[PDB]
């Protein structure tokens, strides 16, 4: 069966500024089949109040989802996205990098 | 608005 | 600008855990306006854009009825597909269907589409004439025989040239502030050393709508397409999109490199420079 690996991006909606509320996004795209686990992490713990988009797909049939939560960046808080999917042999963690 | 089996 | 309405359907079988999960969504261009999820409590077609909410109870009732009928049809498809391919009960499988229409700048019909996939691969698609079928393997030929004998193309064509375009125009009108807008990308480039002899140059486009964009790096005017990391266009979550393209360059050659941004909201394509 066709299997396609998720492309994972973790990023803020607006340029991050400490003490200013924002939205943290994890966008996973290009994957197949649709069954996927996506969590947003704060200091390596699962963030509970995380919403996601409705399952959709691209011209090439691969799936995409946006997971998102409101957050206020600080100096010391570290964010990340944890994704598991049949194409990944272990969960993959992408760290949020604010200086890209 | 919305509009067959294989 | 040109416009589109497209509906997307995904059904996934779940061996011995009850009935297939069915998710439907509808979009105008890059703006989603409806969803249905077979697992949710409501069992209703639901609004996902503010300008759809004004549609009255007949609409919601009709779309809920039709969406459920699309779902049941995919439940049958999953059974039929497992028989065409001689597949066991033991494995999950996926049917996907997409249909809708494109209009031009003058909102006249440009193109219609009606496509299915099974397990991530093209299965059968309505051709450009809306009268004929492209079937991608022998199983899908069996579907093509059945759909030709039942005159399926004709009924699809009437929707795609007629109803589809009429509702797209109506949505475009009602959601004009959201849908008939173009937001030009806010562009910049970032520079970060990766060692004492190399730097990452990353060309950014932010806050743009619609999603379609081209970002390209040149070195002395020559395209660096094999050396460019291009991420997938991503939603900001506020109705606009973001994208970046990066190259790793030797330190000192920054001025050789230019980024080139193409978007329908730009009066001219932009060239960004390190000098």
């Amino acid at each position: 069966m066709i299997q396609r690996t998720p492309k994972i991006q973790v990023y803020s909606r607006h340029p991050a500024e400490n003490g200013k509320s924002n939205f943290l996004n994890c966008y996973v795209s290009g994957f197949h089949p649709s069954d996927i686990e996506v969590d947003l992490l704060k200091n390596g713990e699962r963030i509970e109040k995380v919403e996601h988009s409705d399952l959709s797909f691209s011209k090439d049939w691969s799936f995409y989802l946006l997971y998102y939560t409101e957050f206020t960046p600080t100096e010391k808080d570290e964010y990340a996205c944890r994704v598991n999917h049949v194409t990944l042999s272990q969960p993959k963690i992408v760290k949020w990098d604010r200086d890209m | 608005e919305l509009a067959l089996t294989v | 600008g040109s416009h589109s309405m497209r509906y997307f359907f995904t059904s996934v079988s779940r061996p011995g855990r009850g009935e297939p999960r069915f998710i439907a969504v509808g979009y105008v261009d890059d703006t989603q306006f409806v969803r249905f999820d077979s697992d949710a409590a409501s069992q209703r077609m639901e609004p996902r854009a503010p300008w759809i909410e004004q549609e009255g109870p007949e609409y919601w009732d009709g779309e809920t009825r039709k969406v459920k009928a699309h779902s049941q049809t995919h439940r049958v498809d999953l059974g039929t597909l497992r028989g065409y391919y001689n597949q066991s009960e033991a494995g999950s499988h996926t049917v996907q269907r997409m249909y809708g229409c494109d209009v031009g700048s003058d909102w006249r019909f440009l193109r219609g589409y009606h496509q299915y996939a099974y397990d991530g691969k093209d299965y059968i698609a309505l051709k450009e004439d809306l009268r004929s079928w492209t079937a991608a393997d022998m199983a899908a030929q069996t579907t093509k025989h059945k759909w030709e004998a039942a005159h399926v193309a004709e009924q699809l064509r009437a929707y795609l040239e007629g109803t589809c375009v009429e509702w797209l125009r109506r949505y475009l009108e009602n959601g004009k502030e959201t849908l008939q807008r173009t937001d030009a990308p806010k562009t910049h480039m970032t520079h970060h050393a990766v060692s004492d002899h190399e730097a990452t140059l990353r060309c950014w486009a932010l806050s743009f709508y619609p999603a379609e964009i081209t970002l390209t790096w040149q070195r002395d005017g020559e395209d660096q397409t094999q050396d460019t990391e291009l991420v997938e266009t991503r939603p900001a979550g506020d109705g606009t999109f973001q994208k970046w393209a990066a190259v790793v360059v030797p330190s000192g050659q920054e001025q050789r490199y230019t980024c080139h941004v193409q978007h329908e909201g730009l009066p001219k394509p932009l060239t960004l420079r390190w000098e």
